[PDB]
């Protein structure tokens, strides 16, 4: 089974350029259309272009000012998107997607690559447990993830085995540092008789942290 | 330059039928594709070529295309269907997406479940002090938090973030974080956060004292 996988989140200074990879894990990009589709925070999908490797033809949307360059690997396994002269409006999630050459749609999609255009420096998060002040019949716990850059952080409870009752909130930026929080609600008969652990991963700083509540 | 006009929202009772329009200029002679994007995820193809459905997609999802309007039709809608939806065509060597339509599912009013949390030891030890307030599983979406410190409303150092409509119970949730220094936090005793919401005449208030 065939899976598009993109390279990791990126941070680039205003004015520079970013290049992103898209790999057809255990598949191929011959006989296919690959496309790059960006998405500004809380905005819609916008087509940047698409490249057919067999007809060796690239196509681009206007609105990019000749700023996009879409290519592909000689093994014809890997696809590249390149965006030059980065401005702060280029902060976006960049997806690649693949579809049949005969058809007009895209049934295969990468996970997306977050590109953040900023001069700010990388900073691992502080991860604070939120414990029930000082019992009811249901109790809410939480983690506070503070002071990190850039996005993303990944948060889980109990290494993923706890996902029911969870609210993980969108990160918010204040003075170039993000803040994230998450609550999990359990029934008291449960806590603290069982560990409930916050797991925070932050690949930009290579940090994985656990916090038992 | 070819435009696709979707509505920004569609709202449907659970179990009832949702219809999302993709207004296109003579769109009916184009092939129309539809995508679903849940919060946090990548787009997923749910209808291709007007009306064809990839394997894996429920039959509840159905498409049509004629005149100047293509339509995605989701019947017996459940909370799992809450997502942004996009339609897609080709025109003159370019791909075009309509702006997102957000599908929200209806449900009954619910008062916020409110919880307050003093700084952690770890954070006091670092010189920081954050007071966190979760306002959870309420409906409808509009809500307001007020922070009082020793009786007086405080507005600075407050950070807010909202969830998307919950994927299983169709409610909404809010986090509020008031951040001070360990010093400023210890120049005071009473920390208070209060939730004002449609479902109540009086604000729901949680509070604590540094003392205990």
């Amino acid at each position: 089974q065939v899976q598009l996988v993109q390279s990791g989140a990126e941070v680039k200074k205003p004015g520079s350029s970013v290049k992103v990879s898209c790999e057809a894990s255990g598949g191929t990009l011959s006989n296919y259309v690959i496309t790059w589709v960006r998405q500004a925070p809380g905005q819609g999908l916008e087509w940047m272009g698409g490249f057919i490797p067999t007809f060796r033809t690239a196509m681009y949307a206007q609105g990019f000012q000749g700023r996009v360059t879409i290519t592909a690997d000689e093994s014809t396994s890997i696809a590249y998107m390149e965006l030059t002269n980065l401005r702060s409006e280029d902060t976006a999630v960049y997806y690649c997607a693949r579809g049949p050459l005969s058809r007009g749609y895209y049934d295969y999609w990468g996970q997306g690559t977050l590109v953040t255009v900023s001069s700010a420096k990388t900073t691992a998060p502080s991860v604070y447990p939120l414990a029930p002040v000082c019992t009811g019949s249901s109790v809410t716990l939480g983690c506070l993830v503070k002071g990190y850059f850039p996005e993303p952080v990944t948060l889980t409870w109990n290494s993923g085995s706890l996902s029911s009752g969870v609210h993980t909130f969108p990160a918010v930026l204040q003075s170039d540092l993000y803040t994230l929080s998450s609550s999990v609600t359990v029934t008291s008969s449960t806590w603290p008789s069982q560990s409930i652990t916050c797991n925070v991963a932050h690949p930009a700083s290579s940090t994985k942290v656990d916090k038992k509540i | 330059s070819y435009v696709l006009t979707q509505p920004p929202s569609v709202s449907v009772a659970p179990g009832k039928t949702a219809r999302i329009t993709c207004g296109g200029n003579n769109i009916g002679s184009k092939s129309v594709h539809w995508y679903q994007q849940k919060p946090g995820q990548a787009p997923v193809l749910v209808v291709y070529d007007d009306s064809d459905r990839p394997s894996g997609i429920p039959e509840r999802f159905s498409g049509s295309n004629s005149g100047n309007t293509a339509t995605l039709t989701i019947s017996r809608v459940e909370a799992g269907d809450e997502a942004d939806y996009y339609c897609q065509v080709w025109d003159s060597s370019s791909v075009v997406f309509g702006g997102w339509t957000k599908l929200t599912v209806l449900r009954a009013d619910a008062a916020p479940t409110v919880s307050i949390f003093p700084p952690s030891s770890e954070q006091l030890t670092s010189g920081g002090a954050s007071v966190v307030c979760f306002l959870n599983n309420f409906y409808p979406k509009d809500i307001n938090v007020k922070w009082k410190i020793d009786g007086s409303e405080r507005q600075n150092g407050v950070l807010n973030s909202w969830t998307d409509q919950d994927s299983k119970d169709s409610t909404y949730s809010m986090s509020s974080t008031l951040t001070l220094t360990k010093d400023e936090y210890e120049r005071h005793n009473s920390y208070t956060c209060e939730a004002t919401h449609k479902t109540s005449t009086s604000p729901i208030v949680k509070s604590f004292n540094r003392n205990e």
